[PDB]
RNA sequence: GAGCUGUAAGCAAGCUUUGAUCCGGAGAUUUCCGAAUGGGGAAACCCACCACUCGUAAUGGAGUGGUAUCCAUAUCUGAAUUCAUAGGAUAUGAGAAGGCAGACCCGGGGAACUGAAACAUCUAAGUACCCGGAGGAAGAGAAAGCAAAUGCGAUUCCCUGAGUAGCGGCGAGCGAAACGGGAUCAGCCCAAACCAAGAGGCUUGCCUCUUGGGGUUGUAGGACACUCUGUACGGAGUUACAAA
RNA sequence: GUGGAUCCUGAGUACGGCGGAACACGUGAAAUUCCGUCGGAAUCCGGGAGGACCAUCUCCCAAGGCUAAAUACUCCCUAGU
RNA sequence: AAGCAGAAGAUGCGGAGCCGCAGCGAAAGCGAGUCUGAAUAGGGCGCAUGAGUACGUGGUCGUAGACCCGAAACCAGGUGAUCUACCCAUGUCCAGGGUGAAGUUCAGGUAACACUGAAUGGAGGCCCGAACCCACGCACGUUGAAAAGUGCGGGGAUGAGGUGUGGGUAGGGGUGAAAUGCCAAUCGAACCUGGAGAUAGCUGGUUCUCUCCGAAAUAGCUUUAGGGCUAGCCUCAAGGUAAG
RNA sequence: CGGGACCUAAGCCGAGGCCGAAAGGCGUAGGCGAUGGACAACAGGUUGAUAUUCCUGUACCACCUCCUCACCAUUUGAGCA
RNA sequence: AGGCCCAGGCGACUGUUUAGCAAAAACACAGGUCUCUGCGAAGCCGUAAGGCGAAGUAUAGGGGCUGACGCCUGCCCGGUG
RNA sequence: GAUAUUGAAUGUUGGUACAGCUUGUACAGGAUAGGUAGGAGCCUUGGAAACCGGAGCGCCAGCUUCGGUGGAGGCAUCGGUGGGAUACUACCCUGGCUGUAUUGACCUUCUAACCCGCCGCCCUUAUCGGGCGGGGAGACAGUGUCAGGUGGGCAGUUUGACU
RNA sequence: GCACAAGGGAGCUUGACUGCGAGACCUACAAGUCGAGCAGGGACGAAAGUCGGGCUUAGUGAUCCGGUGGUUCCGCAUGGA
């Protein structure tokens, strides 16, 4: 699941509501299956959103 | 925010905006295919020398219409006799060539394409006024006269 | 340096002062299962293929080696497509998969009983447990460090500070740090401006590709320029200190 | 070493909003540090820290990598208690 | 104190610290006085009325399994549908005797049909009844032949069937023609290993002797009323003294 | 004869791969797996035993040519398929 | 290798159910009805991938309620969905 | 829901920035004149006062806008019973309006990201997966944070004592 | 308990007070109750004197947490917050 161009990973954490308890939940990253460029030629590899905006060409 | 299109398309830039542009847009189409971008140092000064190449070509075409001004002024009077005849009119043709051609009487070379005179001129043998029309930028200056033989 | 043929003490047939039996170093052989890895498999088994060899009139069969996968470096090929690429083939690989000191310490997962005379914030706890990692130590480490004057000059651990400073249904409980005293005491490089070499997109120009020099500091250091001094018989080195 | 006329000294980073963890500190007057999610700086006349924050002042150059020893623990080989 | 020496011993050496010597106020501060207050007023506390410190023994209080015995149950990590619940796939089992439907045929019969009578036909969670599958009667059994069976009766017995072999569903779950049933002779949450020496106001048990003194079951409260904390009553020691 | 040098079902394993904090989960190609399909030996005798295995008779399947005959054809191609 | 004749309640029946106290007036069933679902499904098993439904397609599936058949199934949408 | 992925236009509209014009009307000047730095000047047959209408403004007093006519002029400042003060030139503003200049909402439509338990081809003998074209979808969905709801459906617990 | 009125009527009026307080009662504690008198400034009355809320005894409750005023207190280097 996790993308190549960054070391970005799914990190648990826990849902702080109010009185809280608190419920716990995991938090998967954001990503797309938007092409990239590996050894040629794509495809294909997951990006993250972050890494997505400029950065490699698509 | 920042991009450098030089390919203008209906965008509100063209030879690459070098102010604030639209963001997003580009990520995935206008850099993609379309007309990379990246605004960013690197990318920019290299922009520069095509502007800044032509800054340079700048230079030349503007002292093109400004080097052959000033090249042709001074001139030896043009002594093309345009037939000179007819009880006080005559024979030759005064349109195009006479006109440029009266350079290369010793070498020169001109195009004929750069003339400056509404009307025709009057087939006379007087002070052939000759606004040489190079380019708008800059024009010139000319003589023809003609001579009886 | 005189007995030995293990337990086993009783039984047969043998080895040795041209020196065994024994103790140690360096080896050899090392069946089959087992990460297993030629294929399959119900662990201790079956079935093979490719070369060499034995044998058979010949088939069948028997021994010796190779043939798991992924990854890495290579060498040739090659789909839609023309190039190309994917893919495929072959070669080179004391690589990697595994096991375990029930220990110690890092990272990622992670409770509940209990205490709070109950229980829901908290306590238990980041403990048990799971996984990923390692090493004989690891982690940390050479200042965006503490600190408040005549200031101290990397971390780690120990003693203190102190059960103090504080946090906390401020309940239950949790719990520092600096200074000081000791243990052990070494500090350096990579990126980046600039020079040189090779290429290559491109409009001469030009901006990055790669390989070595250059240079790694904070009352700021270096590139750059200008001075000298060196390329040694000096210094350092396999544990950081560049590599060996 | 002498000079400070020109260039460098670690970018999607440092920080900030939101949402959590770890710092003895339980989100409050609160750092600091490490995460996810969005915004996003100066670059030497620069930047950070000094327990909100601001000015002054005092110290330090972060966003790169190395580090033995002091320290912890034994399934085990010796000897001794 | 750690630590540096020193049979892992003592003794050394190290004064980092700790406590005491005089406090008061929240602090600022002041000082044998300080605070509250306009207060050289009053009062609280401390003075005046001066002993601690470091170890050893013992009484005990705290943090730890903390005095032993005992939970039902919680969480984490594993193991099992070789019984049983169901599913899947492939085989196999069902002695015989009755009932008679659809349909079909031949005659009666119609314009054709309907309809009528015989023959033919063999369906059915059909009937009777053994193997088998069950489990309603009673009795015998209950330190039984047996942790559920036997003896005599009974139901189903061609199907919603019996059954073999192999495989699947795993515990905050599966499965269930459903009752909280079944999941290895355990089921309102299975079994083992760990957190756990869980906790516990509740229970039982605390093992040698003598001597001296000697209670209480009341009060105030308490998520308390079969606990608890202070006062009442006890004991030891040091002082005051002769107060009762 | 039963099983393996034959096959396939339920189901399982499973190159690359699709996913998932990690561990692993899923699933092609392929393989495994009978409770099925394919498959050639039958009668008497024998021991204190084991016999559609040993033995006396007759057989059957598959494979291989130092062999024996018969029929053919040399890419106009007999045949293996 | 059947004891029958009756009269009523309940349950259509066969079947199934607490193995090891209760087999039934219980469960289930065909039928009846409501509601949801247009396929990449509603419902699900799963963090996901995959799969069931389904090699299905509103005359098909999921869920609730009621129980063969006959006569039927009245009124009320204020409140709660 | 917003946001991030996250497109291009149009339509509307907002926000601003700009240009310009007109508007600002207090005894008083003389009125029913924004002020301020300049300026001692005017302006007028490049047709003036005047009127006439269009036109807007408004303190409906007045201002202005234009043009018709007209036909030769209007002023002020100044002296003035008002805080200024005007022939005016400069500046910038008060209201208003118009464009311009950019954006963000709407607004549609498309369409290159993205999306296909869609079709063909190739990987490849393979309904996996992937290439590759085609097609539909589409700036959503899905997922990522973040927030509000619904929620025993799944958990952690309480539900006193005297009697 | 009170007509030596504390019971009723009028005048002046806010002691319905600031700091306190020698000593006692109440007694697990927490808390509760009275208080002569000192001083600061006052009200009434000529003075003497009396007034620290009601004839007396009930009419209300912690701590923690925050809000609002008064503050020659502190305020993580120095100045403020």
């Amino acid at each position: 699941r996790k993308c190549v161009i960054t070391g970005k990973k799914t990190t648990a954490g826990n849902n702080r509501s109010h009185a809280m308890n608190a419920s716990k939940r995991t938090w998967g990253a954001n990503l797309q299956k938007v092409r990239i460029l590996v050894n040629g030629k794509p495809k294909k590899v997951y990006v993250s959103a972050r890494a997505l905006k400029s950065g490699k060409v698509e | 925010m920042k991009v450098i299109f030089l390919q203008d398309v209906k965008g509100k830039g063209k030879k690459g905006e070098v102010k604030n542009v639209a963001d997003g847009y580009a990520h995935n189409f206008l850099i993609k295919k379309g007309l990379a971008v990246e605004a960013n140092a690197s990318n920019i000064s290299a922009l520069n020398g095509q502007k800044q190449k032509e800054k340079k070509e700048a230079i030349a075409e503007l002292e093109q219409a400004k080097s052959l001004k000033e090249t042709l002024e001074k001139l030896t009077v043009e002594l093309s006799a345009k037939s000179g005849e007819g009880g006080r009119l005559f024979g030759s043709v005064t349109s195009k060539q006479i006109t440029e051609q009266l350079q290369k009487d010793h070498n020169i070379k001109v195009d004929k394409r750069k003339l400056e005179l509404p009307d025709g001129i009057r087939a006379l043998g007087y002070t052939n006024v000759p606004v040489k029309l190079h380019p708008e930028v800059q024009a010139v200056l000319k003589v023809h006269v003609k001579e009886e033989a």
